[PDB]
């Protein structure tokens, strides 16, 4: 409806962080998984991408997520949402 | 009788690099100077600053 | 005009950097860790973040 800001307290541009598409032809799903903290004046955003067979529920494997951006961004995060058959999130 | 102990000579100081610099031509070479009825405002962020 | 609040700061001046000296004994400051000590090139594999 609105498309204007006016403002721009931070902006950062890099590599696309969902758009990793490899293994296809398969029932090897992308499962993306990330982990989003605010800190003392820090956003935080941690990922992987993994590969798997089971698209139903999590895959029960284990691994860590990777540091992927550390933001210096003060602002009051209390509230969040997801922008977008239907396997959803 | 006493310690002994190897003493430093030189010091090593090392940063990643030097980015984003900020220009700051915007408000020093800038042509179009504003006067005192409106003048501008330019934010700085996100840089290194000489 | 510069301001203090308690936001992180992401204004800053340059970082003066020094050579690097390996096999002797110095002081140090690697991106803001200090010691002092002896360097050496290493055989451990960091991760791209560590
Ligand atoms: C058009 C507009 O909303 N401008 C806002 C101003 O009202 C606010 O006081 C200031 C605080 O930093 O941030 C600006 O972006
Ligand atoms: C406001 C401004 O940027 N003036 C630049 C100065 O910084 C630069 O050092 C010089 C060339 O040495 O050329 C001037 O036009
Ligand atoms: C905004 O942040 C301050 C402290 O950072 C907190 O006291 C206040 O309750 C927050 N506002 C909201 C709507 O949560």
């Amino acid at each position: 409806v609105y498309s204007s800001a006016n403002n721009c307290t931070f902006e950062y541009v890099s590599q696309p962080f969902l758009m990793d598409l490899e293994g296809k032809q398969g029932n090897f799903k992308n499962l993306r998984e990330f982990v989003f903290k605010n800190i003392d004046g820090y956003f935080k955003i941690y990922s992987k991408h993994t590969p798997i067979n089971l698209v139903r529920d999590l895959p029960q494997g284990f691994s860590a997520l990777e540091p992927l951006v550390d933001l210096p961004i003060g602002i009051n995060i209390t509230r969040f949402q997801t922008l977008l058959s239907s396997s959803g999130y | 009788t006493s310690n002994f102990r190897v003493q430093p000579t030189e010091s090593i100081v090392r940063f990643p690099n030097i980015t984003n610099l900020c220009p700051f031509g915007e408000v020093f070479n800038a042509t179009r100077f504003a006067s005192v009825y409106a003048w501008n405002r330019k934010r700085i962020s996100n840089c290194v600053a000489d | 005009s510069f301001e203090l609040l308690h936001a992180p700061a992401t204004v800053c001046g340059p970082k003066k950097s020094t050579n690097l000296v390996k096999n002797k004994c110095v002081n140090f400051n690697f991106n803001g860790l200090t010691g002092t000590g002896v360097l050496t090139e290493s055989n451990k594999k960091f991760l791209p973040f560590q």
